[PDB]
């Protein structure tokens, strides 16, 4: 027969021998089987490298614990596919395209190779219409761009995934279109959260929900992102339905590379990273895009290691997006939420040709006041307020009161404070902030600004506090 | 103007989509239409006159490969010796001599030391020929003694390329023998379709590919299996045997290749192994043996191998010079060449 | 309408002149593949560098050339190689096509048309290592490649044959300056005259597509995509092609300069080659080194660089500017492609994150930036405004940051000075027009008004001197000097 | 300009549904056709006339 | 008895020659590229012995276009470059090719580029000062006639202008010989450098041999060598004294390093080859006046990443004996040449030498200088006005003394629009010594920029409204 055997077990790496003439194509999915009953399962490799002599080596999607040299290896003769239609929505899938709440489910449907080509060169189109969200930073600050790439940069535990959540809450609760959410290499009950919350919330129905999440073989992890990529470039082009993807976390993809081209034998990179992370970080972000006429709005958490943002995973994932929100520690430090670096996110489109010249000119304001406040971090560290002239003193103050004003109650913030979040429309945020910026509010104390919504709520925490 | 532009684009992009869909389609009609008309015998005749008369208008070009420098002078030089020593030898005593040389080897196989020792480089011989005589001076024949002598006193590249030399001086003595039967012709063919089946059956090779297992096993259960049967040669029954006594970590089936190889050599042919969907006439067996020979001048003995998948036409090759006349190989350049 | 005939006649003319001729042909054996790799055994007349073929029209050049086999880089689709597929010579070393149809147009780094808007008619074909003008085959670099920008123009001014770099941070406006130098041409290019006329070509490696396009778009807004040629190598394309790109670009601009027109080529950016090219050689096996990068990676960048040349007149008098692109993290030029690319190049314009948030825009640092042609790629009156103004906005930040009578006129003089220098982005400003300004910051006609006006001084002036006294513009743009007359007047 | 975005996005999904109108009936009218491409494809790779 | 190309990687290159026809190390073989586009004759210096009659060689030209088993010549000796007085004037490659006039040079007397250093019974210690000109240098950083040159610093401090202005002020009046060898530095600048020369008619008596950094690293390794064996050749048998200018001598040691791993050397600390130390040695051992022969070589140190710590620069500091270490720092202030006064040295600053005058108020100069160092970031952060009077006063000397090392170089009037000023040293020791006993405090110390002796100071300052 032409069935392949197992000759090698490195881990989630397995070689396979193949009778000549029958040697799997690239990324083609090939079983095995684990016979030892408490482990018993169906491995479904896939085709890595071809190593000569009719030996492909080869991910495995499960763990391999309990496979045996020598068993039989079966070739299907195509790469991993998963489910694709209408009927995905409202469930929740794992990298394989099984559903988990109805095993068994979607067979029937139609199935898509994970595996494809980005959109040609001449179907791009650059998109620069603005995504209002409510959040006074965002909207002022890096406004996000429908059917562009947003990004959520941030150390650990910095409130990425609470701000992902605001962003389904404020983007994709009043949506007409389709959303896909993808955990890769999250927390499991993370995503038990959001499947309750989206089933509470009545936008699980819309929404379609793929994991693959820490307890998962790296290439799992790996693969679980093209398989909800897959699921909404069919939505985007069969369909010609405005898609929402979010991603918690790509840099999990990322490690998940890495730690797969360790198993490979690829020599090291930088900081030991895999030499095709940015090659294979290019394919997947250039899938996630929206072509003419055809919208997705992307929205990704990015985790920064060791709160090193010069970390080659976040520092080539920069390079793929239209909006980029970086949190900070030193902001989270503070209280601030969401713990925006305003001196450090940009957006694309946050250009006067764009936003306008009175966003643009309260934008630029801003962000000059915030840079010369950390430009004397230095000195007011050691001496404080007391020694600036009192051009800078003002501006200190001014500052200080403009990045707690930053800060916002958000709505996903409830669970966490019992207190509701608040929207504040656009022009609302650009007209506080040009208030703000030209010293109409420097009698009223900083607890003022801090996690309010807009100008009505300013003026009724100064009234609680004493001011007016 | 942006929408004009947009506008503009949008059809382009509808365009560029129905040029893929009608070349996808197009070029798949065709390749029905041309394996079902291939199908026909005559089709397939009318291709080969055509690929040969292509050849016949071909231009002429007047253009042992692991072995190195110094290995091929040594292997040559060893090779003169046995042409001059053999040469008046009988077919029993060319058997004994073929017999010795493959029990040599397999003692060289058995022990390291002394095959390092006897293939280490060096100026002089006379130590090692002292130390040859002394360990089996008694158990090989006068011609099978000197035969290893000359082998030794020359220099090889690697360790094992000695007793690869002595393998080949021993399929030499082999040959020899078949040439004194007069049934050279036979024994190529039969070498020929022995590597054929075992391509065809490559389980088997794997199964006597793995040096570990005893020779004795593999060898009986290749008799058993394969070598031994009612039509096959002796000659090449003995000559595959030793091959696989003597198979050293290489396939069976490359092994058997090389057999041929070097019995086609010894006559001064060269092998051109000709992939056809079908079987060739008598009459274009002799044209492209003919055109064959012009254009590489030094005569050529054609070999060929069915494979249904060409569908017509012809895939020649000799060392690492092909020519891809076959109709799928066109079939799929022109399926590639599409805008 | 779609023309069913037009669309039946292209596939016509294929299908028609298909054909395929039986040649006698060395034969390799894919004999393992993997990542964009994949080794051949055979070819034994293979050259280095030299373009094999493999099956669906697959492309690869071999760099490790040993007696076992043959290891290749694929250019494209990889995952359709496989072990024992039949890999062929081509008997060529890398080339691309080249002619003057390529102006206007997005290629791959292969010169195949990306763009979809049909075949480039190639004037012939340059192969991409074909060696840089010798040392006595250039002439001194004495023509301005006017940015329209007063800082770049007046502090680090750049001639033509000359590698200016442009490094900083991500976000800190080096594609802003590239794509606004690119722009400031279309005047050069209307005036119809190749000795004016500069050609611009436009290298993306490892940029996501649709930053591209918004390039493209803005170019074409602004006219110049009638002499500029795009070179793309997304984030999509394999590793060969990122590595690829920057000298098929410049092959392509060769071949112009070769022929007395003068080429502005922009890499943006080479970071991203150089990660390529290390990807490339890690997947190879080839011992690493800093940063894991390959030893010859500032080989790479040296040799890709110096083709960037200003001819001398037996040569025909052509040139080729160099605008290479580096992004370095947090704002550390000490890192090993950074160092080597400033080690490369005449000058760098060194932008800074912190000075773009303090409203100077473009953010050039202006201690650390410098142009290493100097005054010889200047016109005579902007040499005479701007040869001290440099080194004196220099000493003006050295002694802002230090802090009687002589200092505060310093630093008053200096703040008008940097106020003065601060640009739109796509508000390109003509060389006689930045004398003008460069002549108001520098001979103290700035002292009187305040700081926080200069700027509109500056622009309201200038639109006077437009409307009325016009004529002074035309002596700088005509005599290229600013004559005693014209500026008693 | 929110105007002109607007007609434009208008004019842009007319535009879209006629060429996709156009695309599906001339796919059909092109199916005839495709037959003389393949068959003449055929006769070139063949090196004879094939007439199917 | 040829031999034949067996592996190519890259600017490395195995060949396999008969036995008994093995080449010597360093050996110069020949082999054909006979590819069109890039026909050529490429020149291997067998590297090393590989055994088997396997020797690795370094190609001199690029590679590209090499085929496997072709044949490779045994020229039977090293590189030999043509020496004589007929050099002088033209210019040449690291081969000895001509590149002026093609085929001049070629019925010269020949030497080998390989050669040993001169016996230690033969060096003898060089106590004579070259003036220059040069404030700083005269002043902090005296220069030895038959000595050792260094000019440290990084990427665009002002090596090449340096180097530009000593061929300037040294170079013209000199009556023997000079020899200019550009190590992997830009082509652009060895055609200016060649044209300034012709210009001044220093051509005639100036050899120059150009290894440019777009050559492949053989050619950057060798170019160093083949121009110190025509400044050696004019040392030993002419007996005329020599200028020897290097830049950049780190290249040298670079070009080794880009194809260390190549030849099979396990890397040493900052990725350097393991033999930096021991081939920087030979070379510059090489570079060294003997006793009754004089050689006064200047040389250009690129420190990389301005890290002085970095192998290569700290190796080649043992080999100078006066070094001028440019700064980024003095740099970016606007300070030219940007010399840091506190980093250079010369072996002849001493008082046995120099004169009690000159050491005296060279170390003055230096400790007030130190001291403004140290002061920096106090003056910084608590303002001048905190020091004491001492230490005000100090503080304006400092500024002072530090503008007035600055000068107007005339080989920077092509940036300045300026022309240059010379000032004899007596003049420079009169100026410092009034400037370290505050006579000059009442003065601007605008009126001490990029100006030549007291008469310029003078009239700047008159120019600023000041009197001296
Ligand atoms: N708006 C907010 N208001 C109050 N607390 C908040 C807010 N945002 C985040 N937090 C706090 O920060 C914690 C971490 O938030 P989150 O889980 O979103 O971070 P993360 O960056 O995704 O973390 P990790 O790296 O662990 O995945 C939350 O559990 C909550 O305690
Ligand atoms: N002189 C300027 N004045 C105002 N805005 C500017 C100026 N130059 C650039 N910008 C804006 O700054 C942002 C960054 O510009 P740009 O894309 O050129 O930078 P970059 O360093 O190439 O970025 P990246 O890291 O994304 O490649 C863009 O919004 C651009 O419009
Ligand atoms: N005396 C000077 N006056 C003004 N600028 C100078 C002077 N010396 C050096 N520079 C500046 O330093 C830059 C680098 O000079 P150069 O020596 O050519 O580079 P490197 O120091 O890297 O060899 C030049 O572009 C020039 O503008
Ligand atoms: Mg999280
Ligand atoms: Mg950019
Ligand atoms: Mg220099």
């Amino acid at each position: 027969k032409t069935a392949g055997r197992v000759v090698r077990i490195t881990g989630p790496v397995v070689d396979v021998e193949f009778p000549r003439g029958s040697v799997p194509e690239l990324f083609n999915a090939l079983h095995a089987e684990i016979t030892f009953g408490a482990l018993a399962k169906t491995l479904t490799l896939e085709v890595a490298q071809h190593l000569g002599d009719s030996l492909v080596r080869c991910i495995s999607m499960q763990p391999t614990d309990g496979l045996v040299r020598g068993v039989e290896v079966t070739d299907t003769g195509a790469s991993i596919s998963v489910p694709v239609g209408d009927g995905v929505k409202g469930h929740v899938f794992n990298a394989l395209g099984d559903c988990l709440d109805d095993p068994g489910y979607g067979k029937d449907f139609e199935h898509w190779s994970i595996h494809r080509k980005p959109p040609a060169f001449s179907d791009l189109e650059p998109r620069t219409e603005m995504l209002e969200t409510g959040l006074k930073v965002v909207d002022l600050l890096t406004p996000y761009v429908r059917g562009g790439k947003i990004a959520l940069f941030g150390g650990a535990g910095v409130g990425k995934t609470v701000l992902i959540q605001e962003m389904i809450n404020r983007i994709a609760r009043n949506f007409g279109g389709t959303s896909v959410f993808a955990g890769v290499g999250e927390r499991t009950r993370e995503g038990n959260d959001l499947w309750v919350e989206l089933a509470d919330a009545n936008v699980l129905k819309d929404t379609a929900l793929v994991f693959g999440q820490m307890d998962e073989p790296p290439g799992t992890r790996m693969r679980v992102a093209l398989s909800a990529l897959t699921m909404a470039e069919f939505f985007r082009d069969e369909q010609g339905q405005d898609v929402l993807l979010f991603i918690d976390n790509i840099f999990r993809f990322t490690q998940a590379g890495s730690e797969v081209s360790t198993l490979l034998g690829r020599m090291p990179s930088a900081v030991g990273y895999q030499p095709t992370l940015a090659d294979e970080m290019g394919e997947l972000q250039e899938r996630i895009t929206s072509t003419r006429g055809r919208s997705i709005t992307s929205m990704q958490a990015v985790y920064v290691p060791a709160d090193d943002y010069t970390d080659p995973a976040p520092a080539t994932t920069f390079a793929h997006l239209d909006a980029t929100t970086e949190l900070s520690r030193a902001v989270f430090s503070k209280g601030i939420f969401p713990a925006v670096d305003p001196l450090a996110s940009s957006s694309t489109i946050l250009d006067p040709a764009i936003v306008g010249d009175e966003h643009y000119r309260v934008a630029q304001e801003v962000i000059r006041i915030l840079q010369r406040y950390k430009d004397l971090q230095d000195i007011i560290a050691i001496l404080g307020i007391d020694e600036l002239s009192e051009e800078d003193k003002q501006l200190v103050n001014r500052a200080r009161r403009i990045e707690r004003f930053l800060s916002q109650n958000m709505m996903a913030a409830e669970q966490f404070t019992g207190q509701p979040g608040s929207t504040v429309p656009l022009k609302e945020t650009i007209e506080a902030f040009d208030k703000l910026t030209k010293g109409e509010f420097d009698h009223l104390p900083e607890q003022a600004f801090f996690l309010i919504g807009g100008l009505d709520d300013l003026a009724k925490k100064a009234e609680s506090l004493g001011a007016k | 103007a942006q929408g004009a532009q947009q506008i503009q684009l949008m059809r382009q992009q509808l365009i560029r989509q129905l040029r893929t869909g009608l070349g996808a389609e197009a070029v798949n009609k065709a390749a029905e239409i041309v394996r079902a008309h291939v199908a026909d015998p005559q089709a397939q005749s009318a291709t080969v006159d055509r690929f040969l008369s292509e050849l016949e208008q071909m231009a002429p070009s007047s253009v042992t490969s692991r072995l190195r420098a110094a290995s091929r002078q040594s292997l040559a030089a060893l090779v003169e010796k046995f042409d001059s020593v053999a040469g008046g030898l009988d077919a029993d005593g060319l058997t004994n001599l073929a017999d010795e040389l493959a029990s040599v080897a397999k003692l060289l196989l058995s022990e390291t030391a002394l095959n390092k020792h006897l293939a280490e480089p060096t100026d002089d011989s006379a130590p090692k020929v002292r130390l040859l005589e002394r360990l089996l001076s008694d158990k090989v024949s006068a011609t099978t003694l000197d035969l290893l002598r000359t082998a030794v006193s020359n220099r090889w590249s690697t360790e094992s390329n000695l007793i690869d030399a002595v393998e080949h001086t021993a399929r030499l003595a082999l040959l020899k023998r078949a040439e004194i039967a007069g049934e050279v012709d036979e024994v190529e063919e039969q070498l020929f379709r022995f590597g054929r089946v075992l391509d065809a059956e490559p389980r088997l090779s794997a199964l006597l590919s793995d040096y570990t297992t005893p020779a004795e096993g593999r060898v009986a259960l290749l008799d058993k299996a394969l070598t031994g049967r009612p039509g096959v040669n002796q000659t090449a029954a003995a000559l595959l045997s030793q091959t696989v006594g003597l198979l050293r970590g290489e396939r069976a089936d490359e092994a058997v290749i090389d057999l041929a190889e070097l019995a086609v050599s010894r006559r001064g042919e060269v092998v051109a192994h000709v992939s056809a969907a079908a079987e060739l006439s008598d009459a274009q067996r002799t044209r492209l043996t003919e055109v064959l020979s012009r254009i590489y001048g030094r005569p050529v003995s054609v070999q060929l191998h069915v494979d249904p998948e060409l569908l017509g036409g012809l895939s020649i090759t000799v060392g690492d010079e092909v020519i891809d006349g076959s109709i799928a190989s066109r079939l799929a350049a022109a399926q590639t060449g599409l805008p | 309408t779609i023309s069913a005939a037009d669309i039946e006649g292209a596939i016509e003319d294929y299908v028609s002149s298909f054909s395929a001729d039986t040649e006698r042909e060395e034969i390799g054996t894919v004999i393992d593949a993997g990542d964009g790799i994949a080794h051949v055994e055979g070819l034994p007349s293979v050259m280095t560098q030299e373009l094999l073929e493999f099956p669906g029209g697959v492309l690869g050049v071999a760099l490790n050339l040993d007696e076992h086999s043959v290891g290749a880089v694929i250019l494209g689709e990889f995952e359709k190689i496989e072990e024992g597929q039949q890999v062929k010579r081509t008997g060529e070393v890398l080339s691309v096509p080249v002619g003057d149809a390529f102006l206007g147009r997005v290629v791959n780094p292969l010169g195949q048309p990306i763009d979809g808007q049909g075949d480039i008619a190639a004037e012939t074909r340059r192969a991409l290592e074909l060696q840089a003008p010798s040392v006595v085959q250039r002439q001194s670099v004495s023509e301005p490649l006017q940015t329209g920008i007063k800082a770049i123009d007046a502090m680090t001014p750049i001639g033509r044959g000359q590698r200016q770099l442009i490094i900083g941070d991500r976000k800190t406006g080096k594609t802003a300056v590239c794509v606004d130098t690119i722009l400031n041409q279309r005047e050069a290019w209307l005036t119809g005259d190749p000795k004016q006329q500069v050609r611009c070509v436009y290298v993306a490696i490892g940029q996501k597509g649709t930053t591209i396009a918004s390039v493209k778009r803005a170019l074409e807004e602004g006219g110049a995509m009638e002499y500029t040629t795009i070179v793309a190598a997304p984030a999509s394309d394999a590793a060969g092609f990122k590595w690829l790109a920057p000298y098929t670009g410049s092959a392509i601009g060769q071949h112009w300069m070769y022929n007395g027109k003068h080429v502005l080529i922009v890499f943006d950016d080479l970071s991203k080659q150089a990660d390529a090219y290390r990807a490339i050689s890690l997947l190879l096996r080839r011992p690493p080194g800093r940063e894991a990068f390959p030893g010859d990676v500032f080989y790479l960048h040296s040799r890709l660089l110096e083709r960037c040349a200003k001819l001398s007149d037996e040569l025909g008098g052509g040139s080729m500017t160099g605008l290479p692109i580096i992004e370095t993290k947090a704002n550390d030029i000490s890192a090993f492609i950074p160092t080597n690319v400033i080690s490369i190049t005449d000058g760098q314009c060194f932008l800074e994150s912190d000075l773009f948030n303090q409203g100077v825009r473009p953010a050039i640092n202006v201690g650390v930036s410098v142009s290493r042609v100097g005054g010889a790629a200047q016109i005579k009156a902007m040499k005479e405004v701007a040869g001290s103004l440099r080194l004196d906005l220099s000493q003006y930040r050295e002694l802002e940051a230090f802090a009687d009578a002589a200092s505060k006129a310093q630093l008053d003089r200096g703040a008008r000075l940097v106020e003065l220098l601060k640009q739109p982005q796509y508000s390109p400003l003509a060389v006689e027009e930045q004398v003008v300004a460069i002549f108001l910051g520098t001979q103290g006609h700035l002292d009187s008004v305040p700081v926080e006006d200069v700027q509109r001084f500056e622009s309201e002036l200038l639109e006077h001197v437009k409307a009325s006294h016009s004529d002074i513009f035309d002596g700088i743009r005509e005599t290229k000097k600013l004559s005693e007359e014209a500026e008693e007047k | 300009r929110a105007q002109a975005s607007g007609e434009v996005a208008q004019t842009l999904t007319q535009a879209d549904q006629q060429l996709s109108a156009q695309g599906d009936q001339v796919r059909s009218g092109l199916e005839s056709s495709v037959d003389g491409l393949s068959a003449k494809l055929a006769s070139r790779i063949l090196g004879v006339d094939v007439n199917s």
